């Protein structure tokens, strides 16, 4: 709520897909426009949705899987990142 | 919607911060012990912790017990339920006495569920709805503006239908609820371009709203426990909320509602605001009603019950033995009794003056003294009723003040109980006796 | 042409800033009671008080019901008067308390004054004027729709807004139709074809209505009268249609129901809103409960509670009893039939018995009302019987005397006819002896 | 001299920004042989 | 934070394993013999063997009968059905007193059953009527898609829920209930402003199957087999708005329901949990209710009904010359076992007042508590119990936490007892 | 009453004679233990026959008092 009031767009990083589903349900109840990136995303679809998030300014929250970040992709359009849960490997958070 | 009624002159119990009754405040005069006890019960209700207490108000007629109840209700104010019923109201034909008492008890417990809603408010700039003739596809966009921002929304089918129904135009300031979907026309921003029909019906302009176009607001839904029970009793119970004919709701419904509301309270979803149930003339209730009251006061979801009685020792209805207050000893054992006393001459005089102020009747000093003497002699309520008739008599005389002669005329025209009894005893042959005999002729 | 028992009671017959005239308005005597009823009527007209009770106390044949009817006539037909007998409260469909409350709210009335501007007339022209499109697009746009209406000694052309096209299509109006269009709402309604085209077709199902008079633009003030009971019943009743609730309502006969306090409070809230808006005015009214002795103690207790309601009418009660036990009680002997708790909340007016001259004047005025002629000796004998047996006995005996006189080809009532009727029709006392 | 006023406009057009038929336009804004003969023999 | 009632401090019977009752446990003080008897009754109920057993809690007013009943309910636990009642509650106007008594009898008998729920949920991808005709619906989820054929009732439910392509639904196969949970997330950005509330696409397979254990009563089965009770179809609406009032259920329906329950138990899918019916103030019952209670107790499937009365040598309601020990006719008394409840001395009254004060979060000084105990002994125990809240309110108004003697005296002068009010009347 | 042997609906000689379907009389043949009879029926009776779902070979029952087909 504070981030949306301030005009910042948040990035949710979690560790397991079930938490992705729970978060999706929560933010769907709260009406936030969003897109989700998961492990099962296709390569072309992954790139296209990354470009969509970078270009579109109407989706406030964007959800990632922390483990899938090992293959990095440009996400310069963000303004704040939220770590729902922590990982044992700090380099994964560093690349996130 | 109200008129000048009997207890319209009291706006509360009139107490200090330490529950010490003022000599005269908020419409109440005297009854210092009674007012202090009523304030203690008021604080007990406002605390919201003590459940199912019973309190009795006893005393002679015209001692202010119903006035005390109205003062308690006014001090409670809104948002705290107050259910005023009479003993005669329980005896119904579609419901049992126990069921009617259960519904009356549950009417006094309120449940508040607070919700946060998003509201769009602004002055319309352009509305545009494009619909194909003989086709179901509709496409529309609107531009709603505020003093600091302006934006365009492309609309779905239901929003288009709602705006078409509401007859929204350019010079309209409207509010949109994103959840409910209702459109409220708050007012107009300018005139309608000087068409023929409706020339000058929009002169009452309203200022353009200011701030963020989409702002969050909180909405509180207050519903009594009985309403929830009626809604969940059957599918047609919602109609029964207005029509009546609720039937005898099965006990399982009430138990499940109790459990669900307790869960809501433990979850913070709902706030429970218990209130006060007030029974006028409780001596009319049957002994079965008193037994049910005895048991139902032990429930955790019960309100605080206050009763009024003036019968002294009298026969309890449904039984053949006299009881100390018209009530069985079982109910008296679990109730605290607050007493009321007769009024002095000065208290009667100031009550009469308060009533005259409320009835907008200007009484001269001598007229007020005569009214006070009459009230002490005959009845407080008799003089209270005589005030307005004296005002009307004065108006007939084309005078703006009530003098002694107007009160004398009102006294002559309208009788008290004692004078009527005397006239009946003197002329008993002219009235029908209990044995059904009367003389109609005068010779 | 009909003659009930109170056709001659036209009013209390008081004078402004004065007292009751000896004979006026059909009333003879009862000066004090008439003055008290006059001050009560003034109080009711003031429309500033609620829950005011007066008791008409007196013997039989003393004018109590006549006084209540005089109050009703003096207040006029606009003030809602609700006559009632105490026996009527004992229903079988609902409790007594519900019936009493329904009568209470039937006594309160509401007056709604609405002014509406309307254009009416036969449709003569229907042309939309093209205008430049703000959004371009090479489409055909209309800025106004022109409707020409012709009326009796009047005709005009209107440049209405383009929105009218929907209402015109929905009401399938045409040239020659006479229509009803509200000035501020924008809706239209056709009442039929013009009578000038009734000859164009020999048969046609539609109804041809006469052309409306006056100018096309007419401003009308419509006044409607409703009671709180009417609003409560209308809100508690289904609309009536093809929906399933109305179907089960058709199946199950509508019985009286305990209208909940929530519905009544909603009705009060909407009424208060519209009163504040300036469209509605509240009229308290009078609730007359004759034979209050018949009411039970439960009804009396509920009256005790209901008189304190912030919105309640003026209740007039009448009782011909002395010291009698209150119904539903075993040892409560109270003045009249009213228990002492309710008597403390009301004001009593006495109704005195009559003298020979008053009875004679009443008899002669009643005979005048019944379009009958009586001789002086016959009138004296009739008054003698009225003072001997009963006033109502003679008042009723007037008509059979007239029938006997008419059978004897005579246009006047004579002592012979009076004695013949006396022998034919016995009173209560002579029959009790027999 | 009025500052702001609200106008209303109604238009009929086809998707390729083309106007419709004039008679059809006027009909839509507002909204030979025998077919049955009977005779008793 | 928490509310307090008459029996909020009663947490159980406070009986040890051997059955002897401690002097002060579970919020009880004294009444050792009655607690032991009620523990024996609780063991009998837990045995789940006998039917129709009845006991009577006989004692004077303010002696601890309703508290004992609530303690029995607490000891048995929330699994078992415990139906509270009053003698005045059986005088219904829709159905006769006998039917109400039988319904309460069958409401106190519990049944626990196992049911398998077939559930479908997903985003709608097709709505094709087969032509009142079946509808062919295609449900998609994150793990797969599925196409189903639905009966006309489900089609009517879907039609009245305004379900279109892209909507997410929830069809329960067993009951035929359709809920439109919202619009799919993939269409959230289609329009910038519409009333639709969007939901994510469901996870897992469309066809889900779960096993839930649900507790029902025999009265629930009787009502289910007697009148229509639910549904989103107009047929169900008309069926239930027709014949709305209660009806006198026949013995045949109860016998058939008993046969059904016996079949369920025999298959092992259900277990029976007999419970307790508590009828307080039994003296309000008429002679007919007692007479039918004589026959109802002889039924082979009946709960352990517990009765409470506070009257002695009182005549039975309805009769005019039958003087009975507790307002209960001798025919029913012979069917009952009487548990006598004894008055309280001063020390136990003092301890009860102390514990009640502790429960309501009040602080009472020892001398003030002694005065409260002695005035409860003089007038009434419940009178002393109700004086605590006004005393606390008075103390708070004086900016003082603990209750003092002066506050108690002020509360006594404000609120009176029955004897004092009667004396004032005299 | 009898067993249906024929059911031959006939239309009007001219299409303009009636409205819509323009159904004229229907011819039905019933068989009994003593012989057969060919009946000429109103279109209302044909509608009743269709409502009761009567085919060739079914035993039917027509009341001339009321026009009811069973
Ligand atoms: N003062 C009066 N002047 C003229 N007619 C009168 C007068 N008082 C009574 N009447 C008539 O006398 C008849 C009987 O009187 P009512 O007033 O109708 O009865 P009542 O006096 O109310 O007695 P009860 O209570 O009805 S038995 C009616 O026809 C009245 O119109
Ligand atoms: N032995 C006890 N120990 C603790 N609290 C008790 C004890 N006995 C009674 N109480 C409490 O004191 C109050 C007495 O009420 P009850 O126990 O219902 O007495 P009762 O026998 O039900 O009187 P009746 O018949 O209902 S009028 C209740 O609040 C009880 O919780
Ligand atoms: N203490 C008081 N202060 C102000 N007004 C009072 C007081 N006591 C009584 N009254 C007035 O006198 C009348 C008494 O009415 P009510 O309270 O109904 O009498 P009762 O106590 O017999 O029910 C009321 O109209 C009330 O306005
Ligand atoms: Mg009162
Ligand atoms: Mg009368
Ligand atoms: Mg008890």
């Amino acid at each position: 709520q504070q981030l949306k009031d301030n005009g910042h767009r948040a990035l949710i990083f979690t560790q397991m897909t079930k938490v992705l589903d729970v978060l999706e349900q929560f933010l769907n109840y709260h009406g936030y426009l969003y897109m989700r990136l998961d492990g099962a995303t296709k390569i072309e679809d992954r790139q296209i949705l990354t470009e969509r998030f970078n270009t579109d300014s109407r989706i406030t929250v964007f959800i990632l899987s922390s483990r899938s970040g090992g293959l990095g992709i440009n996400l310069t359009g963000a303004d704040t990142v939220i770590f729902y849960d922590s990982d044992w490997n700090p380099a994964m958070d560093k690349q996130c | 919607l109200s008129l000048i009624a009997a207890h319209s002159h009291i706006t509360g119990l009139g107490l200090d911060e330490n529950l010490q009754p003022r000599p005269t405040s908020e419409g109440m005069v005297g009854q210092l012990q009674a007012r202090r006890a009523a304030g203690v019960i008021l604080k007990m209700v406002q605390n919201g912790t003590i459940a199912g207490r019973a309190v009795l108000v006893a005393g002679p007629p015209s001692t202010g017990k119903t006035a005390l109840a109205m003062g308690v209700s006014q001090s409670l104010g809104k948002d705290v339920p107050f259910t005023a019923i009479a003993g005669s109201e329980i005896f119904s034909l579609e419901l049992s006495k126990t069921e009617a008492l259960t519904q009356a008890f549950r009417k006094s417990i309120g449940i508040k569920i607070k919700e946060e809603t998003e509201l769009i408010e602004g002055e319309v700039v352009e509305i545009q709805i494009d619909r194909s003739i003989t086709g179901g596809h509709k496409q529309g966009k609107l531009t709603i503006k505020t003093t600091d921002m302006e934006t365009i929304y492309e609309l779905g089918n239901k929003m288009i239908d709602g705006l078409t129904k509401e007859k929204v135009l350019a010079g309209d300031v409207i509010s949109i609820d994103k959840a409910s979907g209702k459109i409220t026309k708050l007012g107009r921003s300018f005139a309608r371009s000087r068409d023929y029909d409706a020339m000058g019906a929009d002169t009452r302009f309203v200022q353009c709203p200011e701030g963020e176009l989409q702002k969050r607001k909180t909405v509180v839904h207050t519903v009594s426990l009985h309403e929830i029970d009626v809604i969940n009793s059957r599918t047609q119970g919602f109609l029964a909320l207005f029509t009546g004919d609720t039937g005898e709701i099965r006990s399982e419904v009430r138990d499940q509602i109790n459990t669900k509301v307790a869960e809501w309270k433990e979850e913070g979803k709902a706030e429970i605001v218990p209130g006060v149930l007030f029974i006028d003339e409780v001596h009319m209730l049957d002994i079965e009603c008193f037994s049910f009251i005895n048991r139902a006061l032990e429930d955790e979801f019960a309100p605080i019950v206050m009763m009024a009685t003036n019968r002294g020792v009298s026969k309890t209805r449904g039984t053949n033995y006299k009881s100390p207050h018209g009530l069985p000893l079982d109910l008296l054992d679990r109730s605290i009794i607050i007493t009321t006393k007769s009024y002095n001459e000065q208290e009667i005089k100031t009550i009469l003056s308060i009533r005259a102020q409320e009835e907008e009747v200007e009484l001269s000093s001598d007229a007020l003294d005569l009214l006070t003497k009459t009230g002490v002699e005959t009845s407080l309520r008799y003089s209270s009723n005589l005030i307005s008739v004296a005002q009307q008599i004065a108006m007939k005389r084309k005078n703006n003040t009530v003098e002694v002669e107007d009160v004398k005329r009102a006294y002559l025209l309208f009788l008290d109980s004692a004078r009527s009894v005397k006239y009946v005893q003197e002329n008993e042959s002219q009235y029908i006796d209990d044995q059904g005999n009367v003389q109609i002729s005068i010779a | 042409t009909r003659t009930a028992a109170h056709t001659h009671i036209k009013g209390l017959g008081l004078d402004e800033s004065g007292v009751a005239k000896r004979v006026e308005g059909g009333f003879v005597g009862q000066i004090e009671a008439r003055e008290a009823c006059g001050v009560i009527v003034d109080l009711i007209k003031a429309k500033k008080m609620s829950g005011r009770a007066i008791l008409l106390a007196g013997g039989p044949s003393t004018g109590k019901t006549a006084l209540a009817l005089a109050i009703s006539q003096e207040l006029g037909p606009k003030v809602p008067f609700c006559p009632l007998v105490g026996s009527e409260l004992y229903s079988v469909e609902v409790k007594k308390t519900e019936t009493l409350m329904e009568n209470f709210r039937r006594a309160i009335g509401l007056r709604i004054k609405e002014t509406k501007e309307v254009y009416e007339g036969e449709v003569t022209e229907l042309t939309p004027e093209d205008a430049e499109n703000p959004l371009g697009g090479y489409g055909k746009t209309i800025s106004h729709v022109i409707v020409g209406l012709k009326s009796a000694k009047g005709t005009k052309t209107l440049r209405l807004d383009p929105t009218i096209y929907e209402s015109i299509q929905r009401e399938k109006v045409s040239i020659g139709d006479v229509i009803y269009i509200e000035a501020n709402t924008g809706a239209v309604k056709r009442v039929g074809r013009s009578d000038a085209y009734a000859t164009e077709f020999d048969l046609e199902t539609e109804e041809y209505v006469p052309l409306p008079k006056g100018e096309v633009h007419k401003k009308k003030e419509i006044v409607q009268d409703v009671t709180l009971h009417d609003l409560d019943v209308a809100n508690a009743r289904p609309q009536g249609g093809q929906d399933v609730i109305s179907m089960m309502g058709q199946l199950l006969k509508p019985k009286k129901t305990e209208i909940t306090e929530k519905l009544r409070q909603e009705v009060n809230k909407v009424v208060a809103k519209y009163i504040d808006q300036g469209v509605a005015e509240l009229i308290p009214g009078v609730l007359f409960i004759d034979e209050v002795n018949m009411l039970d103690i439960e009804i009396f207790t509920y009256l005790n509670k209901a008189l304190e309601s912030n919105i309640a009418p003026v209740v007039v009660l009448a009782s011909n009893r002395g010291m009698t036990t209150v119904r539903g009680t075993e040892d409560v002997i109270s003045p009249h039939g009213v228990p002492p708790d309710l008597i403390d909340r009301l004001l009593i007016v006495r109704t005195l018995p009559y003298d020979k001259d008053e009875i004679r004047t009443i008899i002669e005025r009643r005979a005048t009302v019944e379009r009958l002629q009586v001789e002086s000796s016959a009138l004296d004998l009739l008054a003698t019987m009225g003072t001997e047996t009963s006033l109502r006995y003679a008042l009723q005996l007037l008509a059979p005397c007239g029938i006997l006189a008419q059978t004897s080809n005579r246009k006047e009532i004579v002592v012979n006819d009076v004695n013949e009727a006396k022998l034919l029709f016995l009173d209560a006392k002579r029959s009790t002896k027999i | 001299p009025e500052q702001l006023t609200s106008r209303n406009f109604v238009t009929l057009y086809d998707f390729p920004n083309a106007p419709p038929n004039l008679k059809d336009f006027n009909t839509n804004l507002f909204g030979m042989k025998t077919v049955f003969h009977s005779i008793l023999p």
